[PDB]
């Protein structure tokens, strides 16, 4: 319960909190919400020396179209996400999946760049942001730079982040009008990280499925991007065939966790279950 | 009649005012000049010896007081306590750790923060040695020796002391008899039902703050203690300290659900730290050392078996369990009864004959098994009896209500001697079963179920349905002098009601709540039987220089003794104010008549007088042979138990491909006896149901092969939230208890006691068609996934 | 230890504080607001919730410095300067929505923000936007009659 | 002390907490030990009349073959057949005899 | 050699009032305060605690 | 306020005190060290004694800023640390020299300096000695008792 | 029981003292032992905005042999005076006096100059003072000066002593050695102000009185010293005749209150009573 001492700063700016990052180094930590990072300190699994908050760095918070894609940034709070008519215009999938995370309390402190950053696997913002394609924007002492969210998770609490960088914010395409979308979560209660969990967005034409995007969460060590499964749907009717297909191809790519939410074959199948369910809400929403 | 508020009205809570405020008093809201706190270095090891501990870097710690290990307790013979089992536990493990998490060293420091970096800081040096968590292998040749300080090795059951991991073995009923009964029946019903081990998880965990006054030679200890006066009595024994100089106070409690019945190493080491160092010594434990180190429920493995004829009718109940009780015996019961009273299990059924055999081992785990609304294994009784009859049922090609209807105790039996020794007092089974099956249309039900399983065939649904049902008989009130104490001191319980001259009340027992209202509650039997307002009554316990003694709040009791005690006192008040009345009015006390809140005199009702006269009157005037003043005082020591009952029926639909369940109805009818209050009685029916729903389908504790205690933390120990927990659907029938001064008998574990078989049974029962057998509890996804893998249905 | 400066219950607050002291620390502790409770060590419970810059925070999961310049709302700011019990504390008693009292600070405060959030929910909508707080005793029935009861009272005050 | 045969150091007594202590008209009048004095020992001689019943039963004698003796009841011409004051205390806890009730107390 | 004094407290949550004083006879005290305050006695808690002479 | 730092019963003590801030009130109140008492408003009765940089003074006729920088005993610093009492303490006990005990801090605390002042004082030195305490229970005889028992503890030879 | 609030000094100098009473007016008062002034500060009798406390200057306290004189700082304590072996052998009377003023607490704190300054009649000092002869040094911002202690009491609370002055020592003169002594105080119980007191100090040379002097206590609203009384005495064998003509002219002098001490006629008796036992006494000491 009782965290180990740090001090703690307020940068006013990301240049002042990067200049802040790359100075501390190792032993500094962002803080944002502070959801996933105050836990593991009070169990003294995390033990900073510095933590940096980026609670007055306003430039870090909102929501817009830019172009043709989204741009939300690193500290708007789920609670936000779920509020916004505009998201939920454009991506109604994130407020789906918000709803799906964590309980009205931490939702109201919990950012999605923290979500997207923190590395647990049992996080459902990485596999829904590979699903739609996303891409990280991160700052650091060198500079800007953009690491895909298909390409920023390697394993339990390791991604693509380097020393003294900040994930600044998630630029996110924006699917057509009229598509269809879906995420479907099976966990034990509220506020559990999934046994397994699917995004899915696809869009339909003339009865046949164009284009299908599918993540899978908490069914391995990283999100996935089930790239196979969602291109075997394309050309489909998404009928009973092509689904078993896609089931196929997915349960291939996971490596669960045997834990209290069940041995890895189970959840592996529940990957599979997930999928099927996705697709059927999304194929109705197209 | 407006302010009365007696029995059985549905009276709104007192306690609620300050509740609702965060103006309660728990143990952790107390603070004291000069206090300090204390926690735990604990045990990363399952089993090892301890060869070392450095301690030197923790007291060098700036704002460190104190760090105790057992070589200060020794000396003082504290390092070990005495259990209510009449065991020992380790206070600090002083040759070996026996189950992980075990307390080792106490830090004593300014504050929590402090005490939780210096508790880092202490270095303890282990030897390993191998792990036992698996009880069917304890009484094995080559297991490990575990309780060293009071067993030796003893690796068969034929020496002259038991298998050293062997505890006790207790048996009762006709061992002969049964056996014959079983040799030649038609049908025997057999099965291993194991009662998985859980936590009773209360929302405030343990904790006190110990205060050592040095200049008076008087202990003051704060504390979550559902027996203050047992802890009394107790720590006098182990401290010296004499009981008139040890003042333990129990304020609010944050629920206890039989988790604080005990003592526990942190109350021993608040006080020891306490008189060493002369000021104050708070310890509160955190959720994970809560639910890895302290009571535990359940975790029997209960071989069950029922003999028949064809036709249904039950002959015989053969039963042994194999009971895992963890490192040290520190089960909760009454002193002569190491299974509690696990001799119920023979339910609500008439049988000729039965026997019950229990052994129990110890393992390198967390101490308990009573706790969690069992009130003394009964929660483990009736899964036995109530899994048993629908087994029986399925070999039998019968359906299972009506097995029960053909063998149910009627109601010219009672009181009913059953064959495990118990005389149930009152019962109306048949009417209760008819209006339960009544209310949820069972008929209707299993043809509709019928019609959903060929669906099922036919691959029209991928859902299936279950019918659970648990008729149970539970037993509460212990208890009789003759057979029920606590460490010596007789299972009574007691209430002192004192009246003030303009006729207001204070009033205290020996009870402790921790939610039940008896603040509420004990004022109601006062109210009706005085015809004194509730409003003008004040209820107290938990202050052991003030309330009389008493056993304290477990085995659903306090409804039996202290309520008795209650009706009782008062009715000595009613007989003095009647001689009162009588001086009075001046005629003989045989002229009187009661009428509510007055004595009349008979055939001149225009003559009269009411209690709160006659209260005055004790003090203006009183009659000279009588002493002044209107008080009394009842220890009660019950005749019998209560024996209260329920009809619980489940629907459940169960997903075969996820394996997820969804109850669709859960119907409870309880009958208590005379109701006190309907809407404490509804509350305790929703939170025994909730967690009867929790046990059934998805809490548990479990250990792994090297001994590391798995998922005793909220990130996996299934409380239901709001969204998960169903609705409840209540009702009830009054069936008095004979003998208990108002006819009540206790209801608060019944729906815990009789909620989890009902669960289990509706999942075994969506699965019987498909030949599943007994599934084991939890009944959580995964778990039910896996049975349907192996039926096949997913491919 | 860092100076913070902040509003509790309507009332200026100063303190100097270890930054790694926990909020619900400093509020039962330091301030001596002992309404809010602890209840386990993994933000699961919600018996610390608290009402902060017009949100349900769970205070086990916040350090105070975080708190800085905030306006926070505790079981203890509920009733009216009158001493008259908010329509939650009122419906919690009327409905018998707890029993031993150890989530009923965290569950009002919680249920305070919901019907800001939403004055006028269904049963499945005050289920879900209680999720974040547990309750041992009372089986959850009474507590969605207590809120429901609440938002009858709110919404004839007008 | 004298009336139980329980030392005074095992006796704790108090005062003035209206919540705790029977009703009394106070201190004034040099009244205390003609009142309360006097209640005191009616107190504990029920006390004591309580506690030779259960001598009686535990010694299997009428309690009119009973003598006090300081701090416990002797058998009447065998006088190693006795029970003290602490041990009737423990007994009215620890096996009540069937017709009384447990515990050991008295108010007057 | 110590003069007349109190410390009273009016629980305003509870309704229940506390009265530490220099009382020879706290329970005469508060059967009066019972009687001029109008609360109940079992809502009066009078405390005399130790006193410095009479 | 001043700033204030002096020694307690053997402990240092930093405070913020108003200059008119008694120094009775200032161990009562901000101190905690309930054992002086406060009798009277003319400084007669002694109860508010302690010993001061060796001196018994009446701490109701001083102010706390009077004793910046001094040495104060009060009641609560006489016992020993291993819980024995002090040679007055048990005097005061066997002899019976209290009955309400509101003199009792002032008058043990008067008695340490005398003692001091004269180790083997005749019963005419030690009455006017304690001239100014007052004490309305005891009519002072077992006082002088106490007081006696003390000093002859003390000396390890009785006198009177 | 409370006073009023106040600024508190701790002048490190008697220069400093001076200037902070000059600068401060009446609003400052010196404070020395405090045993007359913070109970009259108690009763908001007196609301002084500033206290000069002379704790800190070393040069107060102290006790002088000096020429013919002894000379005693202002703040030496009354018990600083009882413990002086030096003025146990050359003015014992003072000895004498002090164990007859206040209690022993009060004795630890007040001092010599605070019950000479003070100016109220129940004071014991001052007569003792008139009676010995001694003079008073003050220090002000106009310089030092001296006053006769004969001379510096002028009624209830009204003394010679001017704005911004300290009385910084008190000059004795140190009698004949064998000199008689004794101060005779009649008091309702310890640490009453006196009904009456009388301090008598006298030599003696073969049977004939050689030197007399009187000073009588809270006769008055002031200190007296009864010039005439010990004038008839020289000459004379000190015998009820000679003491007849002392308390006389004693008596004629005095012009007590009527209070709880009795009446003032009682009170005038009194001194004479208190005057022919200390003449007495004094007496038998000569030496
Ligand atoms: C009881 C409970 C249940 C939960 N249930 C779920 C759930 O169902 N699904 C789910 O997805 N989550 C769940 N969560 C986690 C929650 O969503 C967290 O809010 C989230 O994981 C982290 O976001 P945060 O803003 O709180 O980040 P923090 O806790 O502040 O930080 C998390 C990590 O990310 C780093 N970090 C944060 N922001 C940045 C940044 N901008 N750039 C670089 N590094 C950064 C931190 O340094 C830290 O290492 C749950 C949490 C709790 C306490
Ligand atoms: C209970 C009690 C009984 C007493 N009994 C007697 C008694 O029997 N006989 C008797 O003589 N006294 C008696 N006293 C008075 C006592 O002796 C005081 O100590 C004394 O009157 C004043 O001396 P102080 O040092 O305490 O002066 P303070 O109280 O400090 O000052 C008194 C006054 O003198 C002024 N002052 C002090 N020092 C100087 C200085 N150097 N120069 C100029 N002005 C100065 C102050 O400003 C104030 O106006 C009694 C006191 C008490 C409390
Ligand atoms: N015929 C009856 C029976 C009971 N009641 C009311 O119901 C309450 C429960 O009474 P009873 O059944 O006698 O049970 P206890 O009060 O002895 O409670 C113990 C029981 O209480 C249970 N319910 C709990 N509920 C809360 N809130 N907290 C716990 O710790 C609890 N622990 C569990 C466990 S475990 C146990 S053993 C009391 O207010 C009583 O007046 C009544 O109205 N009529
Ligand atoms: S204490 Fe459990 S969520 Fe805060
Ligand atoms: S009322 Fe007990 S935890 Fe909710
Ligand atoms: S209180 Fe009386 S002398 Fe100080
Ligand atoms: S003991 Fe009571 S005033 Fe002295």
């Amino acid at each position: 319960m009782i965290p180990g001492s740090f001090d703690y700063h307020r940068p006013k700016s990301i240049a002042d909190a990067v200049a802040l990052l790359t100075k501390l180094g190792e032993d500094a930590r962002p803080l944002a919400g502070g959801h996933s990072l105050i836990p593991i300190m009070k169990t003294r699994l995390a033990t900073p020396e510095h933590l940096v908050d980026l609670r007055d760095i306003g430039d870090l918070v909102g929501i817009r179209e830019e172009g043709t894609d989204v741009v939300i940034g690193a500290m708007t709070t789920q609670h936000a996400l779920i509020g916004s008519d505009f998201l939920a215009a454009k991506l109604p999938i994130i407020r789906e999946t918000s709803l799906l995370i964590a309980d009205p309390q931490i939702r109201y402190m919990g950012t999605i760049g923290g979500n997207a950053a923190n590395g647990d696997p049992g996080n459902d913002m990485p596999a829904l942001m590979q699903c739609l394609g996303a891409a990280y924007e991160l700052t650091g002492p060198e500079g800007a730079r953009i690491v895909a969210a298909r390409d920023y998770y390697q394993g339990a609490y390791f991604t693509a982040i380097e020393p003294g960088e900040l994930l600044t914010a998630i630029r996110i395409p924006v699917p057509p009008t009229g598509h269809g979308y879906a995420y479907e979560k099976l966990k034990r209660k509220i506020g559990d990280y999934a046994t397994a969990a699917a995004a899915v967005v696809l869009t339909m034409s003339g009865g046949k499925c164009v284009t299908a995007s599918i993540g899978l969460t908490n069914v391995a060590n990283t999100p996935l991007w089930a790239e196979e499964a969602g291109k075997v749907l394309v050309g489909t009717a998404l009928d009973k065939p092509a689904l078993d297909k896609a089931v196929a191809l997915a349960e291939a790519i996971t490596a669960p966790a045997s834990d209290g939410r069940g041995p890895a074959e189970y959840r592996t199948k529940m990957a599979g279950v997930m999928l099927r369910r996705a697709v059927e809400r999304a194929k109705a929403r197209a | 009649a407006e302010k009365l508020q007696g029995m059985g009205c549905k009276r709104k809570r007192v306690e609620d005012i300050r509740f609702t405020q965060g103006k309660g008093n728990y143990v952790d809201d107390v603070k004291l000049p000069g206090m300090l706190f204390g926690d735990f270095v604990r045990s990363s090891h399952a089993h090892a010896r301890i060869k070392s501990i450095d301690t030197s870097k923790a007291k060098a710690l700036p704002g460190v007081f104190a760090v105790l290990t057992a070589a200060d307790l020794k000396p003082l013979n504290l390092h070990y306590m005495p259990t209510l089992a009449g065991d020992v536990q380790a206070v600090l493990a002083d040759e070996k750790v026996l189950f992980q998490n075990q307390e080792v060293a106490f830090v004593v420091a300014k504050d929590r923060y402090v005490a939780a970096d210096a508790i880092e800081l202490v270095e303890v040096d282990y030897e390993p040695l191998p792990v036992l968590v698996d009880p069917f292998k304890a009484m094995e040749p080559d297991a490990p020796l575990l309780r060293e300080d009071i067993k030796d090795k003893m690796t068969g059951a034929h020496g002259a002391r038991k298998h050293h991991n062997h505890i006790f073995r207790w048996e009762i009923g006709d061992k002969e008899g049964t056996d014959a009964t079983f040799a030649k029946a038609e049908v025997v019903s057999k099965d291993m039902f194991t009662y998985h081990r859980v936590h009773p998880s209360p929302l405030e965990t343990c904790q006190c703050v110990a205060s050592m006054d040095k200049i008076k030679g008087e202990l003051t200890l704060w504390g979550t203690f559902q027996a203050p006066h047992v802890i009394r009595t107790v720590v006098s024994l182990i401290s010296g300290l004499p009981e008139h100089k040890i003042h333990v106070i129990a304020p609010d409690i944050g629920g206890g659900f039989g988790n604080k019945v005990g003592a526990y190493s942190g109350y021993v080491c608040a006080v020891v730290a306490s008189i060493v160092l002369g000021v104050p010594v708070k310890w509160v434990e955190d959720r994970m050392e809560n639910l890895s180190t302290t009571s535990f429920a359940r975790d029997y493995h209960m071989t069950t078996e029922l003999a028949a004829t064809k036709d249904g009718k039950i002959l015989a109940m053969r039963c042994h369990v194999l009971a895992d009780h963890g490192a040290f015996d520190a089960c909760a019961d009454p002193s002569k009864w190491p299974a509690g009273f696990m001799n119920i299990c023979t339910g609500s059924y008439d049988m000729p004959v039965a026997h019950l055999a229990v052994d129990g081992v110890y393992t390198n785990k967390a101490s308990g098994g009573v706790a969690y609304r069992c009130s003394f294994r009964v929660t483990e009784a009736v899964y036995a009896i109530e899994r048993a009859i629908e087994t029986l049922a399925q070999r039998l090609e019968m359906d299972s209500a009506d097995l029960r209807i053909k063998n149910f105790i009627q109601p010219e039996q009672f009181p009913y001697m059953a064959p495990l020794g118990w005389e149930y007092d009152s019962g109306n089974y048949p009417l209760a079963m008819k209006k339960a099956m009544d209310t949820v249309g069972y008929h209707q039900l299993r043809a509709e179920q019928k019609a959903k399983q060929e669906a099922f065939k036919r691959g029209e649904t991928r859902e299936i349905m279950g019918i659970g049902i648990s008729f149970f008989t539970e037993i509460v009130g212990a208890g009789p002098s003759k057979n029920c104490d606590i460490l010596g001191v007789s299972m009574f319980d007691s209430a002192e009601i004192r009246i003030h001259p303009t006729g207001s009340v204070i009033a205290r027992m020996g009870t402790k709540s921790q939610g039940q209202g008896h603040e509420t509650t004990y004022a109601q039997i006062i109210a009706t039987e005085l015809g004194i307002p509730a409003d003008d009554i004040m209820i107290e316990e938990g202050n052991t220089d003030t309330a009389p003694y008493g056993l304290g709040t477990y085995g659903s009791r306090s409804t039996p003794t202290a309520g008795a005690a209650t009706a009782v006192a008062a009715r000595k008040i009613k007989a003095k104010a009647q001689m009162i009345a009588a001086h009075m009015l001046e005629v003989h006390e045989g002229d009187l008549e009661w009428d509510v809140d007055r004595f009349r005199v008979k055939g001149l009702p225009e003559k009269f007088k009411t209690m709160k006269e006659l209260a005055w009157a004790s003090y203006n005037s009183p009659p000279p042979n009588l002493e002044p003043g209107l008080e009394a005082v009842n220890y009660y020591d019950p005749p019998n138990m209560t024996y209260p009952f329920g009809a619980y029926f489940c629907i459940m639909d169960i997903d075969v491909d996820t394996g997820v369940a969804k109850t669709r109805r859960f119907y409870a009818l309880d009958d208590c006896g005379t109701r006190i209050n309907p809407m404490i009685i509804e509350g305790q029916v929703h939170g025994g149901l909730t967690e009867a729903f929790a046990v059934a389908m998805g809490q548990e504790i479990r250990y792994d092969e090297q001994g590391n205690v798995l998922g005793a933390s909220f990130m996996d120990f299934f409380l239901p939230t709001a969204v998960e927990t169903p609705k409840w659907e209540t009702d009830y029938t009054v069936t008095p208890s004979p003998h208990h001064p108002i006819g009540a008998k206790g209801v608060g574990e019944s729906p815990h006691v009789g909620g989890v078989p009902c669960f289990s049974n509706a999942v075994n029962d969506a699965y019987a068609f498909l030949n599943a057998g007994h599934i084991q509890m939890p009944h959580d996804a995964w778990r039910l996934w896996k049975v349907g893998e192996q039926l096949g249905l997913h491919v | 230890k860092a100076h913070i400066e902040l509003t509790i219950n309507g009332h200026p607050v100063e303190a100097l504080v270890e930054p790694r002291t926990l909020l619900i620390h400093f509020i039962r502790e330091q301030q001596n607001l002992t309404g809010a409770h602890i209840g386990c060590d993994t933000s699961h419970c919600g018996a610390c919730t608290v009402d902060l810059d017009g949100m349900s925070v769970k205070s086990c999961t916040m350090f105070a410095v975080q708190a800085n310049g905030a306006s926070i709302t505790t079981i203890e700011g509920m009733a009216a300067p009158d001493g008259t019990l908010s329509a939650l504390q009122e419906g919690f008693r009327m409905m018998h929505g707890l029993q031993c009292g150890y989530c009923t600070p965290g569950m009002i405060m919680r249920s305070h923000r919901l019907l800001q959030e939403n004055p006028s929910p269904t049963e499945a909508e005050i289920r879900f936007g209680i999720g974040g707080n547990l309750c041992r005793c009372t089986g959850y029935q009474n507590i969605v009659k207590a809120i429901q009861y609440a938002a009858a009272k709110i919404n004839g005050v007008p």
